[PDB]
RNA sequence: UGUACAACGGGGUAUUGUAAGCAGUAGAGUAGCCUUGUUGUUACGAUCUGCUGAGAUUAAGCCUUUGUUGUCUGAUUUGU
RNA sequence: GCGUUGGAUUGUUCACCCACUAAUAGGGAACGUGAGCUGGGUUUAGACCGUCGUGAGACAGGUUAGUUUUACCCUACUGAU
RNA sequence: CUAUCUAGCGAAACCACAGCCAAGGGAACGGGCUUGGCAGAAUCAGCGGGGAAAGAAGACCCUGUUGAGCUUGACUCUAGU
RNA sequence: CGUGGAGGUCAGUGACGAAGCCUAGACCGUAAGGUCGGGUCGAACGGCCUCUAGUGCAGAUCUUGGUGGUAGUAGCAAAUAUUCAAAUGAGAACUUUGAAGACUGAAGUGGGGAAAGGUUCCACGUCAACAGCAGUUGGACGUGGGUUAGUCGAUCCUAAGAGAUGGGGAAGCUCCGUUUCAAAGGCCUGAUUUUAUGCAGGCCACCAUCGAAAGGGAAUCCGGUUAAGAUUCCGGAACCUGGAUAUGGAUUCUUCACGGUAACGUAACUGAAUGUGGAGACGUCGGCGCGAGCCCUGGGAGGAGUUAUCUUUUCUUCUUAACAGCUUAUCACCCCGGAAUUGGUUUAUCCGGAGAUGGGGUCUUAUGGCUGGAAGAGGCCAGCACCUUUGCUGGCUCCGGUGCGCUUGUGACGGCCCGUGAAAAUCCACAGGAAGGAAUAGUUUUCAUGCCAGGUCGUACUGAUAACCGCAGCAGGUCUCCAAGGUGAACAGCCUCUAGUUGAUAGAAUAAUGUAGAUAAGGGAAGUCGGCAAAAUAGAUCCGUAACUUCGGGAUAAGGAUUGGCUCUAAGGGUCGGGUAGUGAGGGCCUUGGUCAGACGCUUGUUGUAGACGGCCUUGGUCUUGCUACAAUUAACGAUCAACUUAGAACUGGUACGGACAAGGGGAAUCUGACUGUCUAAUUAAAACAUAGCAUUGCGAUGGUCAGAAAGUGAUGUUGACGCAAU
RNA sequence: AUGGUGAACUAUGCCUGAAUAGGGUGAAGCCAGAGGAAACUCUGGUGGAGGCUCGUAGCGGUUCUGACGUGCAAAUCGAUCGUCGAAUUUGGGUAUAGGGGCGAAAGACUAAUCGAACCAUCUAGUAGCUGGUUCCUGCCGAAGUUUCCCUCAGGAUAGCAG
RNA sequence: AUAUUGGCGAGAGACCGAUAGCGAACAAGUACAGUGAUGGAAAGAUGAAAAGAACUUUGAAAAGAGAGUGAAAAAGUACGU
């Protein structure tokens, strides 16, 4: 039985794309007879289409390898690609070095 | 063109009901020589230049 | 490129269905169909062009009109009403 | 139906380079604390050492093998 | 019968030198060999300089930049049934 | 990855007829003419000598009482002034 | 000799069978050809005497059609990708589903559109044809369904420009101009009560029309719902325009309002012709401030994942619209005050007696905050059982933090010019004072409320290595918005989350020769016309850098030293606090009594429950203070908070450290064009063209240069010698 | 030659909008400090200019004279490339048209065509120049020579022949 | 009294016979190509009458073999010869 509308209605009444609808094929007898918004509906209910939960993008490392820099760590020569305006301009360092001298005084 | 004009959807509207192939009593009609639609139109063979 | 490359970069309209023929030849910055001609006041038919004048002469359409003044005149333009003349 | 053959396994040869895990008063040191020290331990700590001159691979065109299992008659054609 | 080279210059045929070596002999095969290669030169079109012409333009002149295609046939050859 | 073999699909270029050589003459460097050499099915993958191979009734030279673009104290006119 | 037709003739042949075609069967003629036999086949044809002509075939790179060998060959090899099982089906490498493995890596192989296409959109059934393999699969075939607008656009305005009148040319098709040699129009008050709308005056003069669904433009969003529709449908909630009528409020015998010194405010708070003003209306770049969306992250309330060992662990939901009330910022302005011992002040030095700093206020309301819309909406979860049509009961949907973070919006600025960087429709306001008006009520419909209507056209889908254009489903071309995590300067490369594909013929060995990647001991450009192709350095930090010059450059010139990991050291900020004793509020006043809103909540009453334990007063132990005192100050301190950047010290690794990707060869010169730039789109990117600079020439408009067939025509010219035109 | 069509490609102008990561260098102007008697000169910060520069998106294309060259392609693909906030790239509207437009010129572009467009008619244009020119048999059967011609890849005259 | 390939209505031929004759004997100025002015074809004859194939069998079907219709399907719609 072709299952493809199936497929994309499950899709759109549950939201996510066809990438994470799970239509079994055990009891493919009764899905093709769901030509229906409606009849798509009762069949997620009850359990036959799971959502397909997302895949993990776990950032454990990245908390860890960022925790690693803030302690002091890959700050050396080897670490650096690009000019040390490119990273902080000294601009940035002059405004941040005024915009204190000048409230400093004024307090 | 999406944002259409009625001129153009007009024309569009006849080809859509010239779109169709000869109904079978054509066939059976007395001293009838035709046999096929030579005025078939599709999208991907022919365009229609409006 | 001045060939194929060339040729996906049309996709505006110089002309356009004509008005009054219904051929697209108005051309629309021109304003002025290229096959009869409009909205000038005659329809433009040259001698040196007589395959094209036999395509839009009198015969290529209904003739709403002149398929009755033959019949008209074949009896002398008669009005009013017929008589009974029996049976 | 043969100290036949094949697939695994074993041994040898070789490449490689010393693992997984545990343990260590090894470890630049970093700080909490408590009986506050004449190693105080807890947590982290690149790495190092001991079993590990190991581990992995080793035939696809390396060698040998009594071990375990398995196979041994399908089709076609041929004469003076 | 066998062997007759490596390089600087030049697109170079040619030629002149450096050096080795036994020796650096001459040549032909559609001035062998571009559906083997390269495009350095001459040879379309761009452009510069000199002479000539009033001019458009001309010069074995000098210089720079300038797409080079196909064998899936037969024979011949190289291997195989 | 192709090329190779296999399952399915499946053209074109080109084609006087075809396709082994030496020598001779010949339109004076033909596969077929002559004289000799030789010659045994069916073929397969490469190869590039050849078929003066293919692509276009040579863009070079010349003829034509054939043109076109350009130039000028060529001839004859001409819009403008 | 033969072919198409015509006159005559043979009373010619013929469906028990003409013509045509086939026939290594026969006969005649040298030959052009003619006759017969057989098979095929079904409607006309032949001999002779003459006439007539579109009358004969091998090729003219001859016209049309068809078929060959080549040949079952060339090939169906770019875009890093496939495998297993089941289902359907006569028929699965390709259809569907499930399970894996991958890719696009959010300047998509993702979501929407402009032009273009025109039903390709969706459903049913189906494979003769197309999808260069196949196919029960399809952008294919047959039949049907689908596009809902007062708010989104077209509609309207005008730009560059087009063009109709009046006119002038032209034999003329038509050309010039479009406000110019045109007497070119409607319009409010009054008349009213045959005036229907004429008429008597005040009047204004613009002066066709078209022309930009990314230029200006009146008004709406959220939730949900189809097989295919939605800012259009359902529900809820808005606002705008045109019109009619009242209700309520303000105004008034100071008849057309008050307050504040003022900037101005208060929902309303007369008003014409005419004139004026504002909005529409607007360059680019650079930094800064602020806001939104997203990114990062803490607490808590749930779900899913791992759990040989460890992880208060990983992922995920926690959201709020258009519209409305209150409130909120830079900028700007106003009152007092008066300045040198000059002071405020932005990252970027402007401002101040034309009046600062300071104190106190006003204003635009982008934005933002609370509330209504609106939590009864959406989302995450637990039980109920319904072959079903489905729902009910239910819980949470909360409190935060930081930042040179990316996208975007906005504000005050600064730089640039021999470029200073659009028009109109439309809307509003001011000056003016015409006209009318009081309270026995007349206005007020640019105050609040109420009533009605919003016509026509488009709305489906693709928008691209299959929907557009390139004859095709052809590696080509085609405008634009959104865009995450990590390394990393980075929208670079590389890997992944959401989303989407897994698609472009396959199977086996995998010969040469190839195309695309590569590696080579020693020498090294000896090769070649020419180091052409490859190669090396190539990120970052520190040191160091010549000849020459237009002094700006050359110059990351040339040439040297380091780069990983762990543990540390130092430096670079924000926000709060500058006392003790009596006193007043401890505007939290919790606490003991209750007084009585102490009530809902757990159909009158029974009598049962809390009073929401809270307005209202306390004898009170209940960390901010005005007064005095010690003497109040220095040293400056103490508490919280969250960022990265830089430098340095030890240790450590078979001395490896821009470890993958990423990524300059350099120098002495010569010829020539000054440089940036441009062209032969399909063989020449160049010393060629162009450019600034220099010089010359013509022209004072009854003109200089140029156009037209004329013109009452034009381009320079919406121009003037520092200009135009030709070099 | 006559009469018509074409700037949807590209050539140029106008109107209207749209697009251009990340670093390097460092000008005025400004501030502070130092020197000196003055004139004024040096040091350290900001500052962002600059038809500058390295380098993505984009626009062209230099070289391999690579690949292909009966191709994915009537000119495309890969690497190596010049430039990249401006005499930048481009959408839409509009204007300029055939011996005429437009040209930072190359005789370049003018919708695969251009040192001179496309279409139709005159037109069956003319050619001393190539090619073809369709059945049998019988009889006879040559010439490349004279003269003239802007004549010498041609005619006329005479000749040969029926 | 003269001309008249246009329009209507007719009569004819030593014309052509559907690669000829008008481009078109046919759904012909039609399909289709070009942005455009324009260009522009191919296509007649199953049989007297569909009587155009009931039904059996094989195959999943398309179809085949029979049967049958029809003088004749060596007339079965891709149908005179």
């Amino acid at each position: 039985a072709n299952l493809r509308t199936q497929k994309r209605l499950a899709a759109s009444v549950v939201g996510v794309g066809k990438r994470k609808v799970w239509l079994d094929p055990n009891e493919t007898s009764e899905i093709a007879q769901a030509n229906s918004r409606n009849a798509i509906r009762k069949l997620v209910k009850n359990g036959t289409i799971v959502k397909k939960a997302v895949t993990v993008h776990s950032k454990s490392r990245t908390r860890a390898h960022a925790q690693s820099k803030r302690e002091g760590r890959h700050s050396g020569y080897g670490k650096r690609k690009g000019t040390r305006e490119a990273r902080l301009p000294s601009q940035v360092v002059w405004i941040r070095r005024l915009r204190v001298l000048r409230r400093l005084l004024a307090k | 063109a999406a944002q259409k004009s009625f001129r153009i959807k007009q024309k569009m509207a006849k080809a859509k009901k010239q779109n169709r192939p000869l109904p079978q009593w054509i066939r059976l009609r007395t001293n009838n020589t035709i046999r096929y639609n030579a005025k078939r139109r599709n999208w991907r063979r022919t365009k229609m230049n409006i | 490129g001045k060939g194929t490359p060339s040729f996906g970069k049309r996709h505006n309209k110089s002309h356009t269905l004509c008005n009054r023929c219904g051929r697209r030849s108005f051309h629309v910055q021109k304003k002025t169909c290229s096959s009869c001609g409009y909205p000038a006041a005659k329809t433009r038919s040259y001698n040196w062009g007589a395959k094209a004048k036999r395509r839009h002469t009198t015969g290529t359409g209904r003739m709403r009109y002149l398929k009755h003044v033959s019949r008209r005149f074949k009896n002398g333009f008669q009005t009013g009403s017929a008589s009974k003349a029996s049976a």
